[PDB]
């Protein structure tokens, strides 16, 4: 029986991540010239001000893709891309400074949103 | 030779494929540090000679095979790098899987 | 969305129910349990999470439950168990076991394991974790010994000596106040932690005692200094009293009197029994009856370890090369024949998988290797699973409960024995920072990256003059914990009560952090975590067969060994 130092032998079945939270799909459009590229953890409304999608949406959440991974748009592109709910306290701090504090003032956060450009605000 | 602190480390190298070589002439299956020896040695000497760096990634993956070595060292290395003075000065090498 | 699991163990180390072989051993290891939140896994890098408003907390100040280092995705291999965890570090300590990150978004972050603006990151997704080993029995005769221990994985070194004189070449001793002191001094220099040995020898109590106010952390009894009722007895009540551990190496000649003699001299008290197989020398043939009592705490050095074809042809060489003996001169022969047996060796390997010797130690440079206890400690536990199979205790196909058994060996067991476990040993909560990396590849074989106090201290790193740090040549190098005076903050000495009551680390100008040496006169055999067996042990006189329990202990000796060849240059 053939040795590789090291090697794992991996149970069977497969890992659910972020379990038991609400998933969310929604569309997104990168309306910019340059690449953009999203990481698996920072509050979604707060990205870039040239990625066109429902803001409102974005509140509370984060991409739900595997920690530490990222999704991305190319110059241009409009993709679905699914959401999960942040955890914790559900609180947000810096970034892009439209929280700073509970993620559940939206209306808070989406008037600085649209105050500072952030594409996609009703 | 005004000797750098690289260029005396990177003696070392030589010297460990040196030995691997005549360890692999009388026989032997080579183990994981002369197999890194020999293939990072190949790739300095390489660089000396004035081959390019893409050259040196296809070179790389041909200098030892899976029967040179014991059982398990093709799996214990996934890459190989190393930093030689090409004739465009210092670059880096990196071949992956080199032997399989 | 789900992960598969060979994806999983890819990306961020294996997870529950996940086996890992141990190098190129038959052992595996198996996670039994996972502190993190699938999906808010810890990780550094571009696009990754610990950043801050994510898993990094960009509010709070150090003191606020912000670590200085976090360690992510450990594979813990420890006596307390086997187990996938965050590590946090502060002030030099593990802090925490558990799940680090920010409790603004992420669920299940242990309170005091937030990653702040003053947390640096280490990535351990794919290692095992060990506590760093802890050798009690050292020869300090050369300095370079030190980095050879650093690379096997040794964070603590216990014995004496003062360089090459032949008391130290023979002896882990470091004789009377005056030579305590100066090597004492001389371990400021030293990028390891270090307890010192007085000589465990005298009559009267005073000479033995002003070595432990000087600064001594314990007491060597070894025959080449007279190993007699007298010294033992006067050795075990100065202890007593400092609260201090004693080691001994026995009269191998029966000079003074049988193992029952140096037995009725001890009286019960509690003792460090040294290679108690007695190829490194003690009570000839019968040394190793030590290992049953209950107020011994025996250890094996390495050279025995295990059972290998070359073993006995080694010794028996190495026995008459450093004892001048003369293949010419019969009591010579006699002597080596009595001392280096096959029949003892073959049983030490069945006794440390019972748990009946609870330790291992190297014997650096007097007739063990400095870089090879933790090494020979797996290749003994390999050889024992072929030879014996699993242990009746085991679970799936894990040898998680040998894994434990032995890592308490060169780790925990030690550390109780010398009296400095609330300080190193194991990786738990409170406990000094002396952690070690181990690729699975090279576990037992080559630490990756040795944590000393919550820096690294010792890594296997690439050209300096690089662009980055992994091309050739990769070799053990010391790092930025040696350095300046970090190695002060990052190294412990470890000393008596009432050396440190006394005023000697100011009274000499040390800098290093002080450990005190305490609670080893009140424990026993019970207390060697997973290797607690009391016994009675017999070795024939006449045959040198060993039995336990009625039955005779024997195992043959094997031609090839993993975490060998595969490895090694030379
Ligand atoms: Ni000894
Ligand atoms: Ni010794």
């Amino acid at each position: 029986n053939y040795i590789v130092p090291g090697e794992y032998r991996v149970a069977e079945g497969e890992i659910e991540i972020n379990a038991g939270r609400e998933k969310t799909t929604i569309r997104v459009s990168n309306t910019g010239d340059r690449p953009i590229q999203v990481g698996s953890h920072i509050h979604f409304v707060e990205v870039n001000k040239e990625l066109l999608f429902d803001r409102a949406e974005g509140i509370g959440r984060r991409l739900n893709i595997p920690s530490g991974t990222a999704a991305r748009f190319e110059p241009g592109e409009e993709m679905e891309v699914e959401l999960t709910e942040l955890g914790g306290n559900r609180e947000v701090f810096g970034i892009s400074d439209l929280t700073n504090g509970s993620v559940d003032n939206k209306e808070l956060i989406l008037q600085r949103a649209k105050e500072l450009g952030y594409k996609g605000v009703e | 030779m005004h000797l750098n602190p690289a260029e005396k480390e990177k003696l070392q190298i030589f010297l460990a494929s040196e030995l691997l070589l005549r360890r692999k002439a009388r026989g032997l299956k080579l183990n994981y540090p002369e197999a890194v020896a020999i293939i990072t040695s190949f790739i300095m000497e390489g660089a000396r000679d004035g081959k390019t760096v893409a050259m040196l990634m296809e070179e790389g993956k041909h200098v030892l095979t899976r029967d040179d070595v014991m059982e398990g060292v093709p799996e214990m290395i996934d890459d190989i790098q190393a930093e030689a003075t090409f004739p465009d000065g210092t670059k880096l090498v990196t071949v992956h899987n080199p032997i399989s | 969305m789900k992960i598969n699991r060979q994806q999983y163990a890819e990306s961020y180390g294996p997870t529950v129910g996940d086996e890992v072989r141990l190098a190129d051993t038959d052992l595996w290891i198996e996670v039994e349990k996972d502190y993190t939140t699938y999906g808010d896994e810890v990780n550094f890098g571009g696009g990754k999470v610990l950043r801050e408003g994510m898993g990094e907390n960009g509010t709070y100040t150090r003191t606020e439950n912000v670590l200085d280092l976090l360690l992510t995705n450990a594979l813990i291999l420890d006596y307390t168990g086997i187990y996938k965890a965050d590590i946090g570090v502060k002030d030099g300590y593990i802090v925490g076991i558990g799940k680090g990150g920010n409790p603004d978004i992420m669920d299940g972050v242990t309170p005091n394991m937030i990653v702040g603006t003053a947390t640096e990151v280490i990535a351990a997704e794919g290692k095992i974790v060990t506590a760093g080993g802890i050798d009690t029995h050292v020869h300090f005769i050369n300095p370079d010994q030190v980095d050879v221990a650093l690379a096997n994985g040794i964070t603590t070194l216990f014995g004496g000596g003062t360089g090459p004189a032949e008391g130290s070449k023979a002896t882990t001793v470091t004789p009377g106040p005056w030579n305590i002191e100066k090597m004492l001094k001389s371990t400021e220099g030293l990028p390891i932690n270090v307890g010192i040995l007085g000589k465990g020898h005298g009559s009267s109590i005073a000479p033995i005692m002003e070595q432990i106010d000087a600064g001594a952390a314990g007491l060597k009894i070894h025959e080449d200094w007279g190993a007699t009722p007298a010294s033992i007895d006067r050795s075990l009540t100065v202890a007593d009293e400092a609260d201090v551990q004693v080691a001994i190496h026995s009269d191998t000649l029966n000079e003074a009197g049988f193992l029952e003699d140096t037995l009725r001299a001890i009286n019960g008290r509690v003792i460090h029994s040294f290679h108690v197989e007695g190829a490194g020398g003690g009570h000839a043939p019968d040394i190793m009856a030590m290992a049953g009592h209950p107020n011994v705490l025996p250890s094996s050095t390495n050279p025995t370890r295990p059972f290998t074809v070359n073993t006995i042809d080694e010794h028996l060489d190495m026995l008459m090369v450093c004892h001048h003996l003369k293949q010419n001169i019969p009591e010579d022969v006699a002597f080596a024949d009595s001392r280096i047996r096959p029949e003892t060796i073959a049983a030490e390997d069945i006794l440390h998988d019972l748990g009946i010797i609870s330790m291992m130690s190297t014997d650096a440079l007097a007739m063990g290797r400095a870089g090879e206890m933790v090494l020979r400690t797996w290749q003994t536990a390999d050889k024992m699973k072929k030879q014996r199979g699993p242990l009746a205790e085991e679970k799936n196909g894990s040898d998680n409960f040998r894994l434990k058994r032995y890592v308490s060996k060169y780790t925990i067991n030690p550390a109780i024995a010398q009296g400095i476990a609330h300080e190193v040993g194991s990786i738990e909560e409170g406990k000094f920072a002396d952690l070690v990396l181990w690729e699975p590849k090279f576990f037992g074989v080559k630490a990756d990256r040795v944590i000393k106090g919550g820096i690294i201290a010792y890594a296997q790193i690439g050209d300096p003059s690089a662009s980055i740090p992994t091309p050739q040549p990769v070799m053990g190098r010391r790092m930025y914990g040696t350095v300046g005076d970090l190695i002060h903050d990052t190294n412990i000495t470890f000393m008596s009560k009432s050396s440190i009551q006394q005023g000697v680390p100011a009274k000499l100008g040390l800098k290093r952090r002080i450990g005190t040496v305490k609670n080893c006169r009140n424990i026993g055999k019970k207390d060697m975590k997973w290797n607690d067996v009391t016994t009675d042990i017999d070795i024939n006189p006449e045959t040198y067969e060993v039995k336990v329990d009625g039955e005779v202990l024997t195992c043959e000796p094997v031609k090839e060994l993993p975490m060998a060849q595969r490895y090694f240059l030379f």
